[PDB]
RNA sequence: GAAACUGCGAAUGGCUCAUUAAAUCAGUUAUCGUUUAUUUGAUAGUUCCUUUACUACAUGGUAUAACUGUGGUAAUUCUAGA
RNA sequence: AUUCAUAAUAACUUUUCGAAUCGCAUGGCCUUGUGCUGGCGAUGGUUCAUUCAAAUUUCUGCCCUAUCAACUUUCGAUGGUAGGAUAGUGGCCUACCAUGGUUUCAACGGGUAACGGGGAAUAAGGGUUCGAUUCCGGAGAGGGAGCCUGAGAAACGGCUACCA
């Protein structure tokens, strides 16, 4: 508990729990380079990871379900007149929560959105709906494969249709809230990383919406789940930020010192900058830096003159001074301020 | 030209994989090599290279042919779990572990024995006998 | 009762060439 | 010796396994269980042996510790386990269910059965007797001890036995022109339906059976199976229904 | 002869060589637990008394309490006795073993401190060897330190460091016989089991005398 | 995770044919004449019963190894005292 | 086929058993208490049955020898009864009793370069010879004798004495 497993024993077998396997299980499919079946087609990406499935799994469900549609996914034509069948036996099926045919549908699924993107967007609310009640279902019996499945089959679909849900990301987010605001963990956890690669492919304009919508929902477990959303956005690889980063921080700044903007939006910034602080070194802070001192002078007045206070005090204690450039910014800056309060903070 | 064929062919969920025979045929060549055969049954199967492993080639009397066993495992992390450590290492996918011969860890094993307990005891002991 | 029927094979045999 | 064996010859093993000769010196040795060794199926036979899943002993040894086999409803990792007659084994991962039965040849055979079928197994009821605090129970050929049993099982009847809770739901009594399986001897494997019990005291019975064919033969009463009524088998029947 | 004094009390120990042969004839015909006067040994130790615990002889071979000899014996050692540790289960081996009479083919004569003397020996008395554990068991713990009940072993676990270079850590046992939750679960839920098989089994006696109802 | 305690195994395996002439052994019987580690299936609410002057939100050394330290012997898979 | 299975009454015992053990995980009730309750496994435990086994045991079957004709019985040979011992039947041993048991259908004694069998060779058939030797079973660990441990050993790559 207390230490996890860093020290590996020469055994080729180990007992993992279910917990641990969640612990260690990132969604991010784009991470995986394993080669994938439907990057090479012939007729569609749906025939080309259908027939692959069909030879290795024997599952009783995936038998019945391959026998109903092989007649109707041949051609790619054929499986856009049949768009409407095909979507609910894919539905009717996953209902079923079968673990031994779970992963072939949860695959062909995200692949069938694959196949007929925009015309995939009427579907779009009842796959989402039959995913939550999956993996909501999930939670009974333990199997960390089955969540691997459920989340990545949505972390597909949301890929395939990067550009739609972006348009409206708030009504994509709306979707998952009770899984960013379920009471396990993980589940948030998991369902904030899917959305968080929507969130970087979100234009700054289309962003300031989505962050208006979120911190109005500030004001149970939602304040975790977006502290893991953002966060998981800025982070791309280890000491080092996400491009959209300096973005993203600076729509999320000028939210937060709005008045209008609840206080608990700031609290969560606050916990956002400690993170990554953390993740990245001192040079890919650099940029996120400058915009911060940046929108600070050019947003300091009394109605936020705590609100900046409270962003400052975490930027000075973040792992101590190490990762803060040059300081006489903020000693110009705590002047300001002084010129312009909260006793205690 | 050389021709490759796979024949009865039975899925194994049980160990996650695709055992077949594999059948080759290569007129006016020696043979061919266990990694070329690798790489295009991953090609074939859309699988990696490294989940395919192959063995138990034997060329027909007079040339020709080949017939052997081929194994297609569904992800490359089932290979890793499954295969023996010998094809491994074939592969490059695991490191030969370096060992003493048998006699010199049995020689090792019986001396060990002989000692009771950590042994620095008898170590500080001898040191102040002589 | 009767018993199972049997499953006709998932798998088929595959062929190419190259050179 | 001066203790249990632990090793089995290859040529000393039983024949009906069918075990190559030249493959090795030593053949799997069943351990204790609810079978008896030599009409047993130790489970690595039949996985690599029979269904060819596995193509070594280790392979057997890791397909069992995934626990993707079932015997009679319970997982078992026992690689020499020793599965027998009218035992149940199940493998998920494959969607297969299977019911160990001999063929006319003499071995056990490959018989696929549905999940309903598999629900159940058939037992011979070895023995009733009444046990401590007079509760009374059976003990059948598969060393399941059931209590509570109906007062009409008797010795030599057939009792329907559901794997998920282990309780009898129906029987057949021992009688005439009921349909019996051969389980030892050389008519091993056949199929008939009982004509007449010759009754020895002191000695073996004796029981005649007649195949569908009009052919009859005598066996020991040991090696009898009561499975159902004529034309009414409680359990599907492999291919050749017990013919020759 | 050359004598192992030890002083338990302090811990300590250290060995004495001897040439004048009146001490050790003050040694000879005394056997093993019965005490001596130091005086008769010396003057240095004046005052002390000295209880004889072992030895071993000129051969090495060690002296052993029970057997009433001046010289060497074959007996036959078995499990959980002195001067033998069995290899295998069950083995009893015939070794020679020196008898319990101190006599002057003794090379090595083992003695233990009961009481103090007037002057204090330089190795023993003035010098001290801390014990190499503490307590494991919660009760040993709250005997050495005199817990009450209400108080908590786990605030008094003894703590050892340990500095690795520039790195340095605290190190802890894992108390043993601790009451914890996991405990109570384990009993509670052997209770609850208890109870559940005596129900299932009274419905199965009833189903059976309703059956029998049935029949009759 | 070395060492040590504990549990299991070491009574299997392999080799040879000295002894053995109703003995072993082959076939065939019995245990209503007895033991059986292990596997498999079942199987155990006893409410109460005066010092309740009461541990079960869990008892002792009636105790030791490994370990620290002092030693004997020419010598061993030897060992003594604390 | 039973003094069987099982049950009941009265006492008995240096007298046992009836979980003071462990891994993963943190669900449900509320009077909000580090309160009550609770999941999946591991390891143990009394008795019965089953399985791997073990010990005895019923009937028939072994080469040469009658220039081995009577043998066994004092120091158990045959049987009875009672006890002891044994896991247990039993002259297995002890006490007292009777005088029994085998044999020309070959007892007893002697030889065996005698482990037995599945098998091998030859032969037209009858037979004759070989079988340490891939499997099964018995015995042994230089020769005798006795033992601890353990479910299981008279163990020998375990122990103790004697002989060489
Ligand atoms: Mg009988
Ligand atoms: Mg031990
Ligand atoms: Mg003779
Ligand atoms: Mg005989
Ligand atoms: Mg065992
Ligand atoms: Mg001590
Ligand atoms: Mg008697
Ligand atoms: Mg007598
Ligand atoms: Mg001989
Ligand atoms: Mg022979
Ligand atoms: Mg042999
Ligand atoms: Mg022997
Ligand atoms: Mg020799
Ligand atoms: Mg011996
Ligand atoms: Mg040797
Ligand atoms: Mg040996």
């Amino acid at each position: 508990a207390k230490q996890r497993q860093t020290t590996k024993s020469s055994k080729r077998y180990r007992y993992s729990s279910f917990k641990a396997r969640i612990d260690d299980l990132k969604i991010e499919p784009a991470r995986n380079l394993e080669k994938r079946v439907h990057d090479y087609v012939e007729s569609s990406h749906f025939l080309a990871s259908f027939d692959q499935w069909k030879e290795i799994n024997l599952s009783a469900k995936f038998t019945e379900f391959a026998a109903e549609i092989e007649h109707d996914v041949q051609t790619l034509p054929q499986i856009l007149y049949h768009d409407k069948k095909i979507f609910n036996s894919l539905v009717s099926f996953i209902n079923f929560h079968d673990e031994f045919s779970l992963q072939p549908l949860l695959d062909l699924l995200a692949q069938f959105c694959h196949d007929l993107g925009p015309d995939f967007l009427k579907f779009y609310e009842e796959a989402i709906k039959t995913l939550i009640n999956l993996l909501d279902a999930a939670i009974e019996f333990e199997s960390s494969n089955v969540f691997e499945w459920g989340f990545n089959c949505l972390a597909y679909i949301f890929k395939y249709l990067s550009k739609f849900l972006v348009k409206k990301l708030v009504l994509t987010c709306d979707l998952l809230i009770p899984l960013l605001s379920h009471s396990k963990e993980y589940l948030s956890r998991f369902s904030a990383e899917a959305l968080s690669f929507l969130v970087r492919k979100c234009p700054v304009s289309n962003l300031r919406e989505f962050v208006r919508s979120v911190f109005e929902k500030l004001e149970t477990n939602l304040y975790e789940g977006l502290l893991i959303l953002f966060t998981e956005s800025m982070t791309s690889t280890q000491e080092t930020l996400h491009s959209k980063a300096k973005a993203i921080m600076s729509v999320l700044l000028h939210e937060a010192l709005t008045k209008s903007s609840p206080e608990r939006s700031v609290s969560l910034l606050s916990d956002i900058w400690m993170n990554i602080s953390k993740y990245a070194s001192i040079e890919s802070l650099l940029p996120v830096y400058e915009v911060m001192y940046q929108d600070f002078n050019d947003s300091l007045d009394a109605t936020n003159i705590d609100r900046i206070l409270k962003v400052l005090t975490t930027i000075v204690f973040s792992e101590s001074g190490r990762k803060i450039p040059d300081w006489n910014k903020i000693t110009i800056l705590i002047e300001r301020i002084m010129s312009q309060l909260s006793q205690d903070k | 030209a050389v021709t490759i064929r796979t024949r009865k062919v039975i899925s194994n969920p049980l160990l996650a994989r695709k055992q077949f025979v594999v059948d080759v045929l290569h007129p006016n060549r020696a043979n061919v090599s266990k990694d070329e055969l690798r790489e295009k049954l991953a090609e074939v199967y859309k699988a990696e290279k490294d989940a395919v492993s192959v063995f138990g080639f034997r060329t027909q009397f007079g040339g020709g042919k080949s017939v052997g066993f081929g194994l297609v495992y569904n992800s490359v992390a089932e290979a890793k779990k499954f295969e023996p450590t010998y094809r491994l290492v074939r592969y490059g996918l695991a490191e030969k572990v370096e060992k003493a011969s048998r006699q010199q860890r049995k020689q090792k094993k019986n001396r060990d024995k002989k000692i009771f307990g950590t042994g620095k005891r008898l170590a500080k002991k001898v040191a102040r006998r002589n | 009762p009767r018993a199972a029927k049997k499953r006709r094979p998932a798998a088929k045999g595959k062929n190419l060439s190259f050179k | 010796a001066r203790g249990p064996k632990k090793h089995l010859k290859r040529l000393a093993a039983p024949h009906h396994w069918l075990l190559d000769k030249l493959s090795g010196c030593y053949a799997p040795r069943p351990s204790a269980g609810p079978h008896k060794l030599r009409e047993s199926l130790p489970l690595i036979v039949f996985l690599r042996n029979r269904l060819k899943y596995a193509l070594n002993g280790r392979e057997v040894k890791a397909i069992l510790m995934q626990r993707h086999v079932k015997v009679d409803g319970k997982v078992r990792t026992d690689t020499t386990y020793p599965a027998g007659f009218m035992d149940v084994i199940t493998l998920d991962a494959t969607n297969e269910n299977f019911r160990l039965v001999y063929d006319v040849k003499g071995r056990f055979a490959v018989h696929r059965i549905t999940d309903e079928e598999a629900s159940y197994k058939l037992g011979k009821v070895k023995k009733v007797q009444l046990g401590k605090k007079g509760v009374p129970y059976v003990v059948t050929h598969d060393g399941r001890t059931i209590r509570y049993p109906d007062p009409n099982i008797k010795v030599n009847d057939t009792v329907k036995i559901d794997l998920a809770s282990g309780k009898i739901t129906d029987f057949i009594k021992f009688d005439a022109g009921k349909l019996v399986y051969v389980t030892g001897g050389r008519n091993l494997g056949r199929i008939g339906t009982i004509v007449h019990k010759e009754r020895h005291d002191g000695g073996f019975d004796l029981v005649h059976i007649k195949d569908s064919l009009d052919n009859t033969f005598v066996t020991r009463l040991n090696n009898v199976f009561v499975i159902g009524e004529q034309g009414k088998p409680y359990i599907s029947l492999p291919k050749g229904k017990g013919i020759k | 002869m050359k004598l192992n004094i030890s002083y338990p009390v302090n811990g300590s120990q250290k060995t004495f060589e001897i040439d004048d042969e009146h001490r050790i004839r003050v040694f000879f015909d005394k056997r093993i637990g019965q005490e001596v006067d130091g005086e008769a040994v010396g003057d240095e130790f004046k005052g002390y008394v000295f209880k004889i615990s072992g030895g071993n002889d000129k051969q090495g071979f060690p002296m052993k309490q029970g057997v009433l000899l001046p010289t060497r014996i074959k007996l036959l050692l078995t499990k959980n006795v002195s001067c033998y540790r069995p290899r295998r289960d069950g083995e009893r081996k015939r070794k020679s073993v020196r008898g319990a009479i101190v006599g002057p083919d003794l090379a090595v004569l083992a003695l233990v401190i009961v009481k103090k003397g007037e002057q204090e020996l330089e190795g023993l008395t003035d010098t001290t060897v801390p014990k190499r554990l503490g307590p494991k068991r919660a009760n040993n713990i709250r005997k050495f330190f005199g817990l009450s009940k209400e108080d908590d072993v786990r605030d008094f676990v003894i703590r050892r460091e340990v500095t690795k270079g520039e790195k340095t850590y605290t190190k802890a046992p894992k108390i043993q016989r601790l009451v914890t939750p996991q405990r109570l679960q384990r009993k509670r839920h052997q209770r609850a089991l208890k109870v559940r098989n005596a129900q299932a089994q009274r419905e199965a006696a009833a189903e059976y005398a309703q059956l029998l109802a049935k029949r009759l």
